[PDB]
RNA sequence: AAAGGUUUGGUCCUGGCCUUAUAAUUAAUUAGAGGUAAAAUUACACAUGCAAACCUCCAUAGACCGGUGUAAAAUCCCUUAAACAUU
């Protein structure tokens, strides 16, 4: 298609089959389809653990730096990948979500202890 | 429903050296005296899927299926050699020897397994080392100087940790979103609480 | 006929008329009027050397002149005047072959 | 997806916004993380923008670029 | 500071080029400072609604 | 039998044997040769054998040939700067003419090698995609990675059909 | 300090090339691979000798010895420890820089562990991922099963040592532990069974003699070189042994007596030979055969 | 080519439409009018967000 | 194409047709489960529901994604200039 307006973006293009996802990191005009016309492929992401239990991300850091220097935006999933790698700082919501998970597990542990204490009362009753 | 039982099941390689094998086959391959029955002069590009269905055998059993004592095993290298080109070392396609597609797949796996364990020889090309230079002094493969925060034990950036908001700022947000508020949360646990089990 | 002669590896194409007698007479005519490497070395007086791609640059001498070895190199033209067959050349020019070509067939 | 000339759904005439509820302590901490995060990323995007322009200028008018041009003429 | 991986790539390049130093790479934030989100925007370049009534 | 004389001239291998790749300045090469004579034999062979090879490697250069217009054969190159390079090819073999033009107006081997490497800069082995552009279409092809569900059925716990059933069960 | 000789030292490469030998028939033995119809050229004796010269030039490049290196040191560097991300992920992430123009040993391959530690990838992890993104013909992503001791012993029974080593070079890196393990196991089997001829006119002979010299077990190779009438090779081996062990009693004895030629081998027998009695016997028998017949 | 032909109606339409826009430009008193009972703009029928009520 | 069948009382030559290989759709008869891919008579007419919102008012978006193969020898490849409803 002949797009009018839009910007270059670095995003994940979904590949693979059903229940077997595989991603291609690409630089593409934002208005193009998710799996359609792109400008350059900048790496790949395999989200499924392999035989060694490792999720494999490949980043062409020389081309990624080139396209960020030319105005390319980043999708939120790609910003999360760059933060985990260490090339970018950790995303604010990566930290906030980790804090929410910590507060949510603390409640669960406390509830189990309360249930165990309630179970202890049942043991006292015999 | 009674397929014959081979005496050489445990040691398949034995059959190919026994006198019975020599009389039946001599020194020619086991597919030498097999011919496929088909209409036309150009044959179909695939052989029959399988010669044996539920203990029944087809009209013209293929070289492997016709002889029950023949066993396709990675250890039976002498049988496997007959299905590999001596000059090019390429496994023959199924139409070449006339074996059924089931046994051709089984033969291909046995030949590949025999080669991997070294029982069956194949040509190993000579390839140069991967890297022109074998130095290991670059930072990628060496020790990077530890960052100041890492030595002290602090977070890489100050905002990675929870910094309690000023009390005046918490009141400013309670006024802005008055009537649609949630219970205020304190500092999060220092570590990840161990999963309850 | 090739099995009767003992030839094990060869390619052939027959075109024009498929007359069985003319094919047998023409086949024997050509096969009997070929030139062995030993004959070629004697006619030209030079060594006949063989270069296989599976043996690398190793030169293989297959026939040496019976009498006196010459010292004048055989003339190598810049561009040969050979008469080429379109059927042989067409393949190397990238032209698609027929669906009937190089089909999987039983061992001969 | 609908075009601007398509009619609105009738099941959705009632819709009104229901803004999320705000936790004061975590909302403020998150707002500061976004401000500091976006400052770091703008400093890195600027540094990446300079490497692109430095590399381009070296190719266009670098030492090696000028010598080859005259070498060909000579 | 620089991000953890990007800091290691800078220090590694220093050693390769022969630059020997223990200086810590530092990002400069003065050139790229963000305005508050509620800062007044440029009204001159803002769009105006069309004149077709709904 | 391929028609014409020297049918090898009409083969892709022969056309690719040409070694004269002109510099970007070269725009036109006019060839003035005589069909009869003795001192112009090399020029006639140059038109017969070499002009096809030159054009094959220089598709954008205009080669126009004129016959029996002058007493002697010559080659004149027209450059983009406006310079005109006259060459005298009388009493010169066709091979000698090719070597002469290669020296004065032919790109060097180093220049041609650099261009070939630059052309392939954007092909990466790691890149995944169609066979025309990439070695592997999917990471399932790689050894050790989770195989394609079509070839190998996935474990039940890794399937949305199974996971959705549990969520209903919960 | 007098520098310890290296594998690539121009002097060592000279001696190792000589003892290895050349044989155009063994170096260019026909490969069992897809074949093409041979080509034929009529050549004079001058042209034929020129063609043999180019064949020997190619046999030199073909016999180039593979590097002999020390075992690499484990990569144990922690770039960061972001504990905020502890417990938020179950599987490790492996990030590989796939910029085309970086040498593979200068690429950054990091691992973000579930604890949050950002560390550099180990050597085994580095080689696996570089195969996935820069695949090398001959190498497999996961270690093959042919290199297991039981499988390797089978290849040795079939006298396929040159293949075991050609496979070890396509798969493993020269400084890896697996590379050193397989090579040292192949070289050790050749010694015990006296199969030194298998690797002659091959690129693997130099490393084998190097391994014996450094491990002070050249005795078998001298006995076998002498019995094959290659006594110029045996002397050169004693020169290499007197070069890598200058302070050895044998090297000091040869300086005292200014021994040369067959004398050098006799000096080794008396001074440092593990089995000196046999070296003299084989050396003596060789001299008797040479003197008696000629 | 030369079988691609002018589109007079298309050219006429574009100009004519643009002219009407300039002639019948609305004013701020109409575009930004509000119905305070429903908090909806009569011009476009755009109901203001909840946090602004 | 590695070819074969078929003109005649018979032979040779010429020459067409057809067979043998591969794949898609529909149809006849017949059929267990599982995984995966694809889903397609018709630019003829369409009941019903849904497919574009967001948001402290202004703006932004609904110009995309998705669909079909209408028109048209319609194009490919390349050069030059210019903007951009952009970043
Ligand atoms: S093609 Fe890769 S998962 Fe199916
Ligand atoms: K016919
Ligand atoms: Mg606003
Ligand atoms: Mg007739
Ligand atoms: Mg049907
Ligand atoms: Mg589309
Ligand atoms: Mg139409
Ligand atoms: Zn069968």
């Amino acid at each position: 298609k002949a797009y009018h307006g839009g910007h270059l973006t670095i995003r994940l293009a979904l590949g693979g089959c059903t229940n077997r996802p595989f991603y291609r990191i690409v630089a593409a005009h934002n208005k193009c389809p998710r799996d359609g016309r792109f400008v350059e492929q900048l790496g790949s992401y395999d989200p499924l653990p392999n035989s060694h239990g490792e999720k494999l991300v490949a980043l062409n850091l020389d081309r990624i730096r080139h396209w960020i220097g030319c105005g390319a935006h980043l999708s939120k999933p790609m910003e999360k990948l760059l933060g985990l790698s260490g090339f970018f700082p950790l995303h604010p919501m990566m930290i906030t979500n980790a804090e929410r998970l910590r507060r949510r597990r603390a409640r669960e542990v406390l509830l189990a202890s309360q249930k165990a204490e309630s179970e202890a009362k049942e043991t006292e009753a015999s | 429903s009674s397929l014959p039982v081979s005496p050489y099941e445990s040691e398949p390689w034995k059959y190919l050296d026994s006198e019975e094998y020599h009389n039946r086959y001599g020194s020619r391959p086991v597919w030498a005296d097999y011919r496929r029955n088909h209409k036309g002069g150009v044959p179909p590009q695939r052989t029959r899927k399988t010669c044996i269905r539920n203990n029944k055998v087809a009209g013209n059993p293929c070289p492997i299926c016709r002889d029950h004592k023949l066993h396709v095993d990675f250890r039976n290298v002498k049988l496997l050699e007959q299905f590999v080109c001596a000059h090019t070392g390429i496994i023959f396609h199924a139409p070449y020897t006339g074996v059924c597609m089931k046994q051709h797949k089984k033969l291909t796996q046995a030949i590949q397994k025999a080669r991997e364990c070294g029982l069956l020889s194949y040509y190993v090309p000579q390839v140069e080392p991967r890297d022109a230079d074998f130095g290991t002094v670059h930072g990628a493969v060496s020790v990077t100087p530890p960052a100041p925060t890492l030595l002290s034990g602090e977070p890489w950036y100050p905002w990675y940790s929870w910094q309690q908001p000023p009390e005046r700022e918490l009141s400013r947000l309670r006024r802005l979103y008055q009537g649609n508020l949630l219970e205020e949360s304190g500092p999060p646990p220092e570590s990840m609480p161990e999963m309850p089990t | 006929i090739c099995r009767l002669i003992g030839i094990k590896d060869m390619y052939a194409r027959v075109t024009g008329s498929m007359n069985m007698l003319n094919l047998t007479r023409g086949l024997f005519h050509g096969l009997a009027r070929q030139e062995t490497h030993q004959h070629l070395a004697d006619k030209k007086g030079l060594h006949v050397v063989e270069f296989r791609e599976e043996c690398g640059p190793l030169p293989i001498v297959v026939a040496s002149p019976h009498g006196a070895l010459s010292k004048e190199p055989e003339p190598e033209p810049e561009v040969p005047d050979t008469k080429l067959d379109w059927q042989d050349v067409k393949a190397m020019q990238g032209l698609k072959r027929s669906v009937w070509f190089n089909l999987k067939r039983p061992a001969t | 997806r609908k075009t601007r000339h398509d009619p609105p759904a009738k099941s959705k005439v009632g819709r009104v916004q229901t803004p999320p509820a705000v936790d004061p302590a975590e909302f403020f901490v998150l707002t500061e993380r976004y401000r500091q995060y976006r400052e770091t990323v703008r400093a890195l995007r600027l540094e990446f923008t300079l490497e692109v322009r430095r590399k381009l200028h070296e190719a266009r008018a670098g030492v090696l670029a000028e010598r080859k041009a005259q070498q060909a003429i000579t | 500071p620089y991000p953890p991986l990007l800091r290691a790539m800078i220090l590694a390049e220093r050693q390769k080029n022969g630059d020997t130093s223990v200086q810590e790479p530092l990002l400069n934030l003065e050139r790229t400072r963000m305005r508050p989100w509620d800062y007044p925007a440029k009204q001159e370049t803002k769009g105006r609604a069309k004149g077709t009534p709904v | 039998p391929m028609k014409g004389r020297f049918p090898i001239r009409r083969t892709l291998q022969y056309l690719g044997r040409g070694d004269v790749v002109f510099k970007e300045s070269v725009k036109i090469m006019t060839v003035n040769y005589n069909t009869y004579g003795e001192l112009g034999e090399g020029a006639r062979k140059f038109v017969f054998f070499n002009i096809p090879q030159i054009q094959y490697k220089n598709p954008w250069v205009q080669i126009m040939m004129f016959k029996n217009m002058t007493p002697s054969p010559f080659l004149r190159f027209y450059l983009d700067s406006g310079e005109q390079v006259l060459v005298d090819v009388e009493t010169k073999s066709n091979k000698e003419i090719m070597e002469h033009i290669k020296k004065i107006l032919g790109k060097k081997e180093e220049t041609l090698r650099e261009e070939e490497l630059e052309k392939q800069q954007r092909f990466h082995p790691g890149n995944f995609g169609p066979r025309k552009y990439c070695l592997r279409e999917c990471m399932c092809e790689v050894e050790g990675q989770v195989p394609c569900p079509g070839l190998v059925p996935l474990p039940k716990e890794m399937t949305g059909k199974y996971k959705a059933a549990l969520k209903a069960s919960t | 300090e007098v520098k310890k000789p290296a594998f690539m030292d121009e002097e060592v490469q000279r001696i190792l090339t000589k003892i290895t030998g050349l044989d155009l028939q063994k170096t260019f033995r026909p490969a069992i691979q897809p074949l093409k119809p041979p080509t034929y050229k009529l050549m004079t004796q001058a042209q034929l000798e020129e063609a043999t010269r180019l064949a020997v030039e190619a046999a030199k490049v073909r016999l180039k010895m593979p590097p002999v290196l020390e075992e690499r040191k484990p990569i144990n560097d922690v770039l960061a420890e972001d504990k905020i991300l502890e417990g938020t992920e179950t599987n490790k992430y492996v990030f590989t820089d796939i910029s085309y123009n970086i040498p593979h040993r200068e690429r950054f391959i990091v691992v973000r562990e579930p604890s949050g530690t950002l560390r550099k990838a180990s050597w085994e992890e580095r080689d696996r991922v570089i195969q996935i993104y820069f695949p090398k013909e001959g190498r497999r992503v996961l270690p093959p099963v042919i290199f297991k001791d039981e499988n390797l012993k089978t290849m040795y029974s079939q006298d396929r040592h040159a293949d075991v080593l050609n496979l070890c070079v396509a798969q493993f890196e020269p400084d890896s532990a697996e590379y050193i393990k397989v090579h040292h196991q192949t070289y050790e089997d050749i010694d015990r069974h006296g199969k030194y001829e298998l690797l002659r006119s091959t690129r693997h002979f130099g490393g084998m003699a190097w391994y014996f010299v450094n491990k002070k077990k050249i005795d078998g190779l001298l006995i076998d070189q002498i019995q094959r009438d290659l006594v110029d090779d045996a002397t050169s081996l004693v020169q290499l042994y007197h070069m890598l062990h200058p302070d050895g009693q044998s090297a000091q004895e040869a300086k005292e007596q200014a021994a040369e030629g067959v004398d050098l081998i006799k000096v080794f027998a008396k001074t440092e030979a593990q089995r000196g009695a046999y070296i003299e016997l084989a050396l003596q028998t060789y001299q008797e055969i040479v003197t008696s017949h000629s | 080519r030369k079988k691609v032909r002018p589109r007079l109606i298309a050219e006429l339409a574009r100009r004519v439409r643009a002219l009407r826009e300039q002639r019948n430009q609305p004013r701020d008193s109409q575009l930004y009018a509000l119905d305070y009972e429903t908090l909806t703009r009569p011009h476009s029928g755009r109901r203001l967000p909840v946090r602004a009520w």
